[PDB]
């Protein structure tokens, strides 16, 4: 099928990470020529999502790859183009981001993996503008505090964790670009993580973790 | 309970569907919504806003996750205190935006910022 080419080269992918340049060019040209429906793009943005939120270590090739086909895919269906699709599946998960964040241990795993995906997807995605072209997405910017709010108020250690990652991954692009527009959202991230280590009954060394990164961090 | 203006947006209304569904659309007082209100209709039934027609500088119209403010027009007097004071009447919540007093036949973009952000509510504000 025209799914089975796709995860063919998502497989590929996965197996062979340094195949990227000179592969990328060819999978798009194939998919303009034969994605004309707009439950095929559809198709295509879900097999794509499903390896970037189930597949170990393809947050960041999943991103790369969804990057690239929002401005070198051609098709532009009316109930939106790829990036409006892969954005509005997106939604989907975030939507819930409270109550999966209070999930049972697999449901919580499901959303970290999908909380990385989304943190890959904020550094990677470019924006053009009508003037500034160089922008990342902002809504994403936004959703990323608020993925980060949902695993401080559930403090687990394995939310407590994947927030430390997140922070580890777009902690410093995400400084920045606060830092820019005279936002407080670092501040009250650290008073957050504060009030963990103060109240949260988590284990001592993911306090002692987050403990390091208020020395980083500021 | 909910954030004090964070404020902006570059990606389109349907992408920042994302964050939220609730819009701040602005109209006049005939209930006859300005240009850039209009753009980000995307087919919802608008006949309500007849139903209830005229209305007052600071009438709040709500329908869904659609949400109506009625502005001082500047081209026939408004001042800029007029148009913070009408949005001041907008229940506190996260809304998807345009600059209320844009702009020819209106404030100026700084006015329309201004009392954006005198407001209580935090905005996602798309532009026109």
């Amino acid at each position: 099928t025209l799914s089975e080419y796709v995860q063919d080269f998502l497989n590929h992918l996965t197996e062979q990470p340094g195949s990227f340049e000179t592969e990328i060019e060819q999978f798009a040209e194939t998919l303009n020529g034969c994605v004309t429906t707009d439950d095929a793009l559809q198709e295509l943005v879900e097999l794509i999502y499903q390896q970037a939120t189930s597949i170990p270590n393809f947050s960041y090739m999943g991103a790369r790859l969804c990057n690239y086909l929002s401005h070198h895919l051609t098709i532009s269906p009316q109930s939106g183009n790829f990036r409006q699709l892969l954005l509005q599946r997106c939604r989907t998960e975030y939507e819930v981001k409270d109550q999966a964040a209070k999930g049972d241990e697999v449901t919580r795993k499901r959303f970290h993996a999908f909380v990385l995906f989304l943190g890959e997807l904020y550094l990677n995605l470019e924006i053009k503008g009508t003037n500034g072209q160089v922008t990342r997405a902002d809504i994403l910017q936004v959703g990323l505090r608020e993925l980060l709010n949902a695993l401080f108020s559930n403090p687990m250690d394995d939310n407590l964790i994947c927030a430390v990652k997140l922070l580890k991954l777009t902690g410093s692009v995400l400084e920045d670009a606060w830092k820019e527009k005279g936002k407080m959202d670092m501040e009250e991230i650290i008073q957050r993580i504060e009030n963990v280590v103060l109240d949260a009954n988590c284990s001592r060394d993911v306090k002692q973790m987050l403990l390091k990164l208020v020395e980083l961090r500021s | 309970k909910i954030k004090a203006c964070i404020d902006e947006v570059t990606t389109t209304l349907e992408e920042t569907k994302f964050l939220t569904n609730k819009l701040l659309l602005f109209a006049d007082i005939n209930g006859k919504l300005y240009h850039d209100s209009q753009n980000m209709l995307r087919g919802e039934d608008m006949s309500f806003l007849e139903k209830d027609a005229p209305y007052m500088v600071g009438d709040v119209i709500t329908s869904g996750d659609i949400t109506c403010v009625v502005i001082p027009s500047k081209k026939a007097g408004g001042t800029t205190e007029m148009l913070s004071r009408a949005l001041k009447k907008v229940p506190v919540d996260e809304y998807i935006t345009t600059y209320p007093g844009q702009g020819c036949a209106g404030y100026t973009l700084e006015e329309a910022k201004t009392a954006l952000k005198k407001c209580k509510s935090a905005f996602y504000v798309l532009p026109s």
